[PDB]
This record gives structure tokens, C-alpha cells and sequence, in this order.
């Protein structure tokens, strides 16, 4: 890495630097960004929510699926005691 | 002589640098002088985008 090269390095970094504390200042400052800002994280709350929802009636659809099947079982039963009898 | 020139330039870069460094003193001024933010919000849309494929 030449001295050159270093040198340019040291710039992108001032400059890149400020650009990300500039998109700071503007996204908590300036109200335009502040409410897609607020609007995201919202809808983060909400969607979160929704994961809580689709838990139970995750561990609910199984637990029907489960009686579903341990019917379905039952009813083999009762049937081939009555397709070997008559 | 051209080392006079470069002692030019060197000055010059100089005042860039303390151009740029004000210039991120200002914003960082402004920033501390108010009060979410995008970097937490993608952390937590990592954590959705995830446990939906799960679930």
C-alpha cells in the first residue's frame, strides 16, 4: 500500500464517515424520514404480534391434526372388526 | 521551487482535512443537540424474516 493509496484511504474514511453521521442527523432530525421511520417500526410491533398468533394456532392445528389422526386411527379399527365379521 | 509547489498542496490537504473534520463536528453537534434508529430495525427484521419461514 503506497502512500498514495493510504491517502485516499484516509479520505474515503472522513468522508464516508460524515455521510453516515450526516443519514444520522437527517433520519432523527428531519420529519419526513422520522415517520416512514416510525411507520417501519410500527409495523414491526404488529408483526410481531402476528408471529405470537401464528404460534398458537400452530401448536393448535397440531394438536387437531393430532386428534384428527388419533380418530382416524380408531375408526380403522372399528371398521376392519367390521369388514372381517361382515 | 516545486518544493515550494508541494508545500502547497500539503497545505491545501491540510485544510481539507479541517474542512471535512468541521463539517462532521457540526453534524455530530446537531445530533447530540436532539434527544429507533435503522440499525436495531434491521436486527429485528432479521429476527422476523426468519421465524416466519419457521413457523
Amino acid at each position: 500500500s503506497s502512500d498514495l493509496e493510504q491517502l485516499c484511504s484516509h479520505v474515503n474514511e472522513k468522508i464516508g464517515n460524515i455521510k453516515k453521521t450526516l443519514s444520522l442527523r437527517n433520519c432523527g432530525q428531519e420529519p419526513t424520514l422520522k415517520t416512514v421511520l416510525n411507520k417501519i417500526g410500527d409495523e414491526i410491533i404488529v408483526i410481531n404480534e402476528l408471529l405470537n398468533k401464528l404460534e398458537l394456532e400452530i401448536q393448535y392445528q397440531e394438536q387437531t391434526n393430532n386428534s384428527l389422526k388419533e380418530l382416524c386411527e380408531s375408526l380403522e379399527e372399528d371398521y376392519k372388526d367390521i369388514e372381517h365379521l361382515k | 521551487h516545486m518544493e515550494a509547489e508541494v508545500d502547497k498542496l500539503e497545505l491545501m490537504f491540510q485544510k481539507a482535512e479541517s474542512d471535512l473534520d468541521y463539517i462532521q463536528y457540526r453534524l455530530e453537534y446537531e445530533i447530540k443537540t436532539n434527544h429507533k434508529n435503522p440499525v436495531t430495525l434491521l436486527k429485528e427484521l432479521s429476527v422476523i424474516k426468519s421465524r416466519y419461514q419457521t413457523l
